[PDB]
């Protein structure tokens, strides 16, 4: 019992002629060879990439500064902002790491309070070009 | 025929 | 089963339904009311019971009525009708009983029986039991037909029939009660042993045997479900279907490897595409971190654009350091999903040589059961008689199976060394010409009302005819003769001066190296009291090994035995015997089989009697003259002894019905 894997379609594909049996069996036998040595190909291509990535990014990580968020805007942080907007658009996340001691919300606040004075409109349309 | 087997009687295809 | 129902089942009859046969003799009952059917059926089933209880005495009609209880003993003609139908068709009072009423003083009709094979003897005894004059013509100098029992000193070994295929419903059961037979059970354990001389390990032996039966069940479903039954306008053999099913399996092993390795390339390619993204970020990181280093070179205080260039390149690098960390994270999941796949491969093959040479042995076992290459068996119908399988342990007759034909022959007119040659059957009766096998020259003429032909199917197939039918058999019969299969299987018998095998195991296998040699000495039997080992030669090997001298064969035999049990525990055999049944002029093969392009309905054509045409033109259509019995005529029990036996009981009743009339049918 345990009815063998037996489809209709498969049957005459092995009975069509005398050796249509050893036809398809040898078609698969070489198909497996084909992919099998393809694996060895990408298994070595990938081995080369794996070596180029030696060291990781360890020499290149900069200690990140852990520092408390403040409320007021030193003219410095105001000015970091205007250039962060010119380079980052509306990413508010990025603008918050650059400025360093502002969370993401008073970033938003900034866009509206100093809207007129720092001409954010021109700054941002300047960013969209690019 | 199948009936005839003593040793390792074959079952596949038989209706129990 | 138990009771009157068990009597019915031991006589191969449904206890609760009337058969097609009894519909014929009791059409009044069958078309009648449900109550009467029940009465008959009880009367029937009751009667077989008393016969089956004591089969060593005749079961007379008076006896039956005496022991029947009311309301059943009430209608006597029904009881007479039933008891007479049972007696006529050999369901009761058959075999070797003491007679109560003595055999009629002067007889009636004359029947000539060709062959004193078991089917032959079976009829002879019934016919004589019915008051007919019966003579058997037998080409051999003994009675067994294909029941052939070697005897020398204490050694005893059948080269023919060996095994009762279980007493559950077997008429052979009745014979054994009547006859001295030492019936010995066959314990089923069969160790295999590959070509080396050492056991298959239980792991391997169960994994192949199971795969074999799985392959068999497959073919059945090609046959019956998928209707795979013609291929390039020949019938499919069990052999072909077996190869197409194995080829399908061998294919499926290759899709499973292909789909799994194809899973590896789909992820080794996601890895490639990710490693590329990760080198292209170590590159951007390399250049960013540089730029940040040149921007912290400006030393503070510095104007705020310079301050933001340091701060910017810091975010931009930490952000590219986030993107690269998320990416050797994910490179971790894929790199281990890949040691995962490469760890679970699908199986490498369908079957290895060691497997396939073991699977071959189960094919040899099928080729033995059918006495033919599986390439000749009919796919649809080879197993068409499985329904009528008996129940119970198979057995051996420990004093030799021939003790049964011999016992049956007692009391009978049997002419030996009488080779029938021509059968002439005519509107007025029958002449059969036989020669004497010793001095061919002494010719014999036998005249009779009818001839019962139990000539082996292979004899009937002989080209040129070993027997001439005058007139020739009609096309419908001779066509069934070709279509039918008559195959071959032989036996090698080894007698020793000491038990060197395992005396508590009755059989064991030998595995063949080639597919071709899969039949050659593939199965051994320890069956008799004396130290005798007996080996089968089936399959394609059957016909081959006849060409090879005994010594060469007993050679390969002792060789296989030495490998198994050790070259120093295997003595020279005291006496050896090789069968050659296809060579035997009176056998011409071993037994019949459902050849490709045949069906079991050919068995039925085989058993249809022949009615010669009128002597005078316009004279009316005669009475059938030429009847047929033997294993190749009994569809539901082919190729066995009990089937031959049954066929002989059959014809004998049919003849008597045609020549003594059937009082029991009104
Ligand atoms: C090797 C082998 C092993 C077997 N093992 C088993 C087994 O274990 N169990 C089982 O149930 N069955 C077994 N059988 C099958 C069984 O032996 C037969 O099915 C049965 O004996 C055949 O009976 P039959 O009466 O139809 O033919 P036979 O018994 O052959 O009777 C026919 C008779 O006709 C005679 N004859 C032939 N030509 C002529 C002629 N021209 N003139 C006169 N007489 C002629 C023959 O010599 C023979 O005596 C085996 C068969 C073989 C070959």
């Amino acid at each position: 019992p345990k009815g063998m894997f037996l489809s209709q379609e498969d049957v005459e594909a092995v009975s069509a002629n005398a050796t249509a049996a050893t036809t398809v069996l040898r078609q698969l036998d070489m198909e497996l060879v084909s992919v099998k040595r393809q694996i060895q190909n990408i298994k070595q291509t990938n081995s080369a990439l794996k070596e180029k990535l030696d060291g990781g990014i360890e020499p290149y990580r900069l200690p990140e500064v852990i520092q408390k968020c403040n409320a007021r805007w030193t003219t410095e942080e105001q000015l970091l902002a205007v250039q962060a907007i010119r380079k980052y658009g509306r990413d508010f996340q990025a603008i918050s790491d650059v400025i360093g001691n502002k969370s993401v919300v008073q970033v938003k606040n900034f866009f509206v309070n100093y809207r007129r004075r720092f001409n954010i409109d021109e700054v941002l349309q300047e960013w969209e070009a690019e | 025929a199948r009936t005839m087997q003593t040793a390792r009687k074959s079952t596949g295809g038989k209706a129990p | 089963p138990s009771g009157v129902e068990g009597a019915a089942f031991q006589s191969r009859l449904p206890h609760d339904r009337m058969t097609s046969q009894e519909a014929a003799c009791f059409p009044d009952i069958i078309s009648g009311p449900q109550q009467t059917q029940k009465v008959f059926l009880f009367i029937r089933n009751r009667t077989l019971q008393l016969w089956l209880d004591n089969p060593k005495i005749q079961l007379t009609f008076e006896a039956t009525l005496q022991q029947l209880e009311a309301p059943y003993n009430s209608d006597t003609v029904l009881v007479h009708r039933v008891h007479s139908y049972l007696e006529r068709h050999g369901l009761i009072n058959f075999g070797i009983y003491k007679r109560i009423k003595p055999l009629p003083t002067k007889k009636t009709g004359k029947v000539i029986i060709i062959g004193s094979g078991v089917s032959g003897l079976a009829a002879a005894r019934q016919l004589q039991s019915f008051g007919m004059d019966v003579t058997l013509l037998e080409a051999r100098d003994r009675v067994g037909g294909r029941v052939a029992t070697f005897r020398k000193g204490n050694y005893v070994a059948d080269l023919g029939a060996m095994v009762v295929t279980g007493l559950g419903g077997n008429p052979m059961a009745v014979v054994s009660k009547q006859v001295n037979m030492e019936l010995a059970k066959i314990k089923q354990k069969c160790p295999l042993y590959e070509a080396n001389g050492q056991a298959v390990p239980k792991e391997k032996d169960e994994m192949v045997e199971q795969e074999f039966n799985r392959l068999l069940e497959a073919t059945s479903k090609l046959s019956h479900q998928l209707d795979f039954n013609v291929l390039n306008n020949k019938p499919v053999s069990l052999g072909q279907a077996l190869e197409v099913v194995i080829q399908l399996q061998e294919k499926h092993v290759k899709d499973e490897q292909i789909e799994h390795w194809k899973k590896i390339v789909k992820t080794q390619e996601e890895l490639k595409e990710l490693l590329n993204k990760m080198v292209n970020l170590k590159e951007k990181i390399k250049e960013l971190h540089q730029q940040y280093k040149e921007a912290s070179e400006v030393k503070p205080p510095r104007d705020i654009t310079a301050e933001f260039l340091v701060k910017s390149k810091h975010r931009d690098l930490t952000a590219l350091c986030k993107e690269y960390d998320e990416l050797a994270e994910t490179q971790g999941k894929l790199e281990e999903k890949l040691q995962e796949l490469e760890a679970n491969p699908p199986s490498d093959v369908y079957l290895s040589s060691r497997d396939r040479q073991i699977l071959d042995w189960h094919f040899a076992n099928l080729e033995f059961a059918n006495a033919t290459p599986l390439s000749t068996l009919s796919l649809k119908h080879w197993d068409q008689d499985d329904d009528f399988e008996f129940t119970g342990s198979h057995l051996t007759v420990r004093n030799g199976y021939s003790c049964v034909p011999v016992a049956l022959a007692e009391g009978l007119d049997i002419k030996l060394n009488t080779a029938v040659r021509q059968v002439r059957y005519t509107a007025s009766g029958c002449e059969v010409i036989a020669v004497n096998t010793r001095s061919t020259s002494q010719t014999f003429i036998y005249k009779c009302d009818a001839v019962l032909c139990t000539l082996p199917l292979g004899v009937l197939k002989q080209q040129p005819p070993a027997v001439q039918f005058v007139p020739p058999l009609p096309e419908w019969k001779t066509s069934a003769v070709q279509r039918m299969g008559f195959g071959n299987l032989n036996k090698v018998v080894l007698c020793f001066d000491r038990v060197f095998w395992d005396p508590s195991v009755n059989l064991f296998g030998h595995v063949g190296s080639t597919t071709a040699s899969r039949g050659e000495l593939f199965l051994f039997w320890n069956l008799y009291k004396a130290p005798i080992l007996l080996a089968l030669v089936a399959g394609e090997a059957a016909g081959i090994m006849e060409n090879i001298s005994d010594d060469v064969i007993v050679g390969r035999c002792l060789a296989i035995l030495k490998g198994i049990f050790g070259s120093s525990a295997v003595p020279q055999p005291k006496e050896t015997v090789v069968s050659r049944w296809r060579a035997d002029p009176w056998a011409r093969g071993s037994y019949s089989y459902v050849a490709a392009g045949s069906s079991g309905n050919d068995y039925d054509l085989m058993a249809q009697p022949i009615t010669p045409g009128p002597s005078i033109p316009g004279a009316p259509q005669p009475i059938p003259r030429l009847f047929f019995a033997g294993e190749h005529t009994i569809r539901n029990y082919p190729a066995t002894v009990h089937g031959a036996l049954l066929s002989g009981l059959r014809e004998a009743g049919r003849i008597a019905d045609q020549f003594l009339g059937a009082m029991y049918t009104l």
